[PDB]
RNA sequence: CCUGUCAAACUCCAAACUUACAGACGCCGUUUGACGCGGGGAUUCCGGUGCGCGGGGUA
RNA sequence: AGUGCAAGAGCAAAAGAUAGCUUGACAGUGUUCUUCCCAACGAGGAACGCUGACGCGAAAGCGUGGUCUAGCGAACCAAUU
RNA sequence: UUAGGCGGCCACAGCGGUGGGGUUGCCUCCCGUACCCAUCCCGAACACGGAAGAUAAGCCCACCAGCGUUCCGGGGAGUACUGGAGUGCGCGAGCCUCUGGGAAACCCGGUUCGCCGCCACC
């Protein structure tokens, strides 16, 4: 199904698992990538900043993250960097799959609510921004336009 | 300062935790006063489902009745240390527990203006061993 | 509403903030008012008796006699004049 | 003391806003009233803020407007110096004007209609879709800003 | 104590001094309370009324200011209690107070107790108090007979020096007799 | 200890705002009688739209 | 924690527990609120009184069933006091 | 208030900790069971009778902020959100300007280790 169906934050927050059952498991494999053994002790820190409040299906999270990290193998399977996706798909999403009679849909997925200007991804690298490229491909698979922002890095 | 800081025995509870009694009789002679029933709480597999139900008895001895009892109880026990409370108590044995504390305990047992005793004024395991050991026997 | 009992939608107004929890002070349960006084109606979540219908919480009426120990306060629901049987425990002096 | 001029009509304006204007004696577009600067009045003009033009006028301007558009509580009678003198506590328009500005009396107190029914602004006003800070004619004005409007509608 | 959500008891409950549930029932009568309180050595009796900023005591009597009238015996006994009751009862009357309900605080409603003795005294002073006669001591014990007979099993004075050796329930009469006419502060 | 996130059926917090009563100003009413009381006659109980706040629904 | 049962709410020298005692789950008649916000409408419900008779308590006092909000039913006819 | 009794507000009063105080007004602990009364067993408690001892508890007095709480400064923030208005912007979601209001977290620094009433009293 299209993102067009769930990308807007027009519905009430629906997250109480105590009142919702049959919620599909998330497709997001990991949240911490790279050298998670080490702490943010890096020179450079870039972030992927969403520019519009939107809902991002765990679908898009997983494809965006894979496409970024799977690429961050321009540095190697055990390369020196740490990658973080800070958001989690909390918002449960339904579908009305009778016509408009008893239309309260059935849980079909989950999505994460990100507001314009939050960073969804944060990587830590030594002066070796291949990450900047890992994000051109990342915001390629999520609805919003995005801003690739560098923080600690006056090494231009 | 002292005199009002030196330990003393306040009650010695002798109880037989049976599982359903005829045992009261011996407690009565071993101590010198009537025993009390011991009802139980909760329904359990040891065919002990009955809530209110005699399942043992106890006897709380105070003053001489307590000494005159320990003047034979203690001798029948060896143990000491580790087997002592953090409040200066200890149980050995049929059970026989000895509650020990200092002079102003009533402040916490009365009705009016009652108050919890200050940790400082409490009895430590050590300060307890001393008192008792200093009365016909040895520690550890 | 899904039901129409007196306590429908009263979760907030009839609940105490964690700290005001527990038996209330007796001073205000014994307060005495005179006919004519203006009193604010507010149920004390801690006090079971002498209550009035939760819909009047917030009203400010006038004491006009009493019934037993409870008071008879006159109020105006919308445009309708109503008389409310309520104890001191749930009343406060205006001003 | 501020001069209030309704610049937007009744159609579609909130009823509680319309009532307010009505409590301020203005029942038509271009009608103007003088209101003292008090907490109670202040709250009122604020609620009316989007459909009116207000500000503290200059002695002169108030005089020009009083002379040109003041009326007795009843009747055609022109309110000129003589009228002012033979009917009010003051001796001439200027005297009345000053007292109004210093909020010492009111158009009613002196047997005058609380409303100055002004004329359409000669040369037109700045628009009723934006406020002053935006080049519009709505909201609070400068003493010089109110004077222009008031004078244009003299 | 633990957190923002923690519930701290009312001060007088913490100090384990006021029973508020009983207090509310007491105040229901709308009458003055006859506060009967004890100490290891003395006995107090106050007539309290409700006030804007707290209770108001309109009349009181302490077993100590009992001597002030000729008491030469201990003050933590039954005869003492009754008298303090009667004394406070009288000062009460003077204050214009006519009726009260008995507040015995955190004490126990035991028969023949000193609080009830205090109550008997206040009643005799003329105060109108909701009571029950057979929950009171049998006059003799009030007089102090139980103590005189206890000293009969003498061998050693019940009183360390104090007054008398065989004690005096008569000294009790002499005093009650005194309080029932004239004298200052009554 | 450090570190990554949430709630229509969570809340240590907490607006704007709505609301009871009272005073003040305003406006109104005492020949245009307000507020209110009693009685006669109805129509009406297919609604729609914009804007704000919504709940459902891919729409 | 417990408080019969949804959910939300109340409750700690208690509204919970234990013990003992008791039948107020009593008869009569109302006030008020609710049912039905405002704003008319029955049965039902609740709160708060009074009259009478009772229970318990030293007493103030508490008991108009169960802490509160669900567990209900017109006229005609029958049976019952 | 050189120690007391009844309270109001119910943590600004809680939690924890330090120091000081009693031939006596006193309160306590404390001593003790013939009586009233009492423990489903114990004068522990309750109740009663009483001073040989003590200031170690409690309590009263002076003080400490580490935790919790209250209020305040400065910062966060006139930020978030919002009542009124707009032929302002945006494909749209949504945003912006004018006007009237205006927070929470958190950080740093102060405050808070109760206040007040009635009675009694070297
Ligand atoms: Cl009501
Ligand atoms: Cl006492
Ligand atoms: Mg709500
Ligand atoms: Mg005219
Ligand atoms: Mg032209
Ligand atoms: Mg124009
Ligand atoms: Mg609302
Ligand atoms: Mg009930
Ligand atoms: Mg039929
Ligand atoms: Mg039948
Ligand atoms: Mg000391
Ligand atoms: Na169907
Ligand atoms: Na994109
Ligand atoms: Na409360
Ligand atoms: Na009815
Ligand atoms: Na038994
Ligand atoms: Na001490």
């Amino acid at each position: 199904k299209p993102g067009a169906m769930y990308r807007n934050s027009s519905k009430p927050a629906y997250t109480r698992r105590e009142y919702i059952s049959g919620i599909p498991g998330k497709k997001i494999a990991q949240f911490d990538m790279g050298n998670n053994g080490a702490g943010p002790t890096y020179p450079a820190q870039v972030e992927l900043v969403v520019e519009k409040p939107v809902q991002i299906r765990h679908n898009a999270l997983e494809a965006a993250r894979v496409a970024a990290n799977r690429y961050v193998q321009n540095s190697g399977a055990a390369a020196n960097y740490k990658f973080r996706i800070r958001k989690f798909p909390f918002h449960v999403i339904r579908e009305n799959k009778d016509g408009m009679r008893a239309p309260f849909g059935k849980p079909v997925g989950t999505a994460a609510r990100v507001h314009g200007a939050n960073h969804i991804f944060i990587a830590w690298v030594n002066p070796d921004p291949n990450v900047e490229e890992a994000w051109r491909r990342a915001k390629m698979k999520v609805t919003p336009t995005i801003n690739i922002d560098s923080s600690p890095a006056g090494n231009a | 300062f002292h005199e009002m800081r030196e330990p003393r025995i306040e009650k010695v509870v002798v109880h037989m935790g049976i599982g359903h009694a005829n045992a009261e009789d011996i407690l009565g002679e071993i101590t010198g006063q009537m025993p009390v029933r011991t009802k139980a709480k909760r329904t359990v597999g040891e065919f002990d489902i009955r809530e209110g139900d005699p399942i043992g008895a106890k006897v709380t001895l105070r003053d001489e009745m307590a000494e005159e009892f320990l003047q034979t109880a203690l001798p029948l026990a060896e143990l000491a240390t580790s087997q002592f409370d953090d409040t200066g108590n200890f149980s050995f044995g049929l059970d026989v527990t000895v509650n020990l504390v200092r002079p102003g305990y009533r402040v916490a047992k009365r009705d009016k203006a009652s108050r919890s005793i200050p940790t400082k004024h409490r009895l430590n395991p050590a300060d307890a061993v001393a008192f008792i050991e200093s009365t016909y026997d040895v520690e550890v | 509403p899904s039901s129409n009992g007196p306590l429908e939608g009263t979760r907030g107004k009839l609940k105490n903030k964690p700290r005001d929890r527990g038996t209330s002070p007796p001073q205000r349960a014994v307060e005495e008012f005179d006919d004519g006084e203006k009193v604010h109606l507010k149920i004390d979540p801690s006090v079971p008796n002498g209550r009035f219908h939760p819909r009047f919480d917030g009203q400010t009426g006038t004491v006009e006699g009493k019934q037993g120990d409870a008071y008879k306060v006159d109020i105006v629901d919308g445009g309708k004049e109503k008389t409310i049987i309520v104890t001191a425990a749930h009343l406060r002096r205006q001003e | 003391m501020h001069a209030l001029v309704q610049l937007r009509g009744e159609v579609n304006m909130h009823t509680d806003i319309q009532d307010t204007l009505e409590m301020l004696n203005i029942h038509h577009v271009n009608h103007c009233t003088l209101v003292p600067e008090t907490d109670a009045y202040r709250g009122m003009v604020a609620k009316v803020n989007d459909f009116v033009a207000f500000g503290e006028p200059s002695q002169e301007t108030l005089e020009t407007v009083l002379a040109t558009r003041a009326e007795p509580l009843e009747g055609d009678a022109d309110v000129d110096d003589e009228w002012v003198a033979e009917h009010t506590d003051y001796d001439d328009i200027s005297g009345l004007a000053f007292a109004l500005l210093s909020e010492e009396t009111t158009l009613r107190e002196q047997g005058l209609s609380p409303t100055l029914r002004l004329h359409p602004p000669r040369g037109g006003h700045d628009g009723v879709k934006h406020p002053v800070k935006e080049g519009g004619q709505l909201g609070k004005h400068d003493t010089e800003g109110i004077d222009d409007l008031l004078e244009a509608m003299r | 104590a633990t957190g923002p959500r923690y519930k701290v008891p009312m001060r007088r409950r913490r100090e384990a001094r006021t029973d508020y549930h009983q207090r509310l029932r007491l105040l229901k009568s709308g009458k003055p309370r006859l506060v009967a309180r004890k100490s290891n050595k003395h006995v107090r009796a106050q007539l309290v009324t409700l006030g804007p900023n707290g209770d108001d005591t309109l009349a009181s009597a302490h077993s100590s200011d009992l001597a002030e009238y000729g008491w030469e015996a201990p003050t933590g006994n039954m005869p003492s209690a009754y008298l303090t009751g009667l004394l406070a009862g009288l000062r009460a009357q003077e204050a214009g107070v006519e009726e009260a309900v008995l507040d015995i605080g955190l004490n126990s409603p035991t028969p023949g107790s000193k609080v009830f003795a205090i109550q008997e005294g206040a009643i005799d002073a003329g105060l109108d108090i909701p009571h029950n006669d057979d929950v009171l001591a049998d006059w003799q014990r009030t007089r102090g007979a139980h103590i005189a007979e206890y000293d009969e099993q003498l061998e050693e004075p019940l009183y360390s020096g104090d007054f008398d050796a065989a004690d005096l329930p008569e000294h009790f009469d002499e005093l009650r007799e005194t309080l029932l006419d004239g004298d200052i502060e009554l």
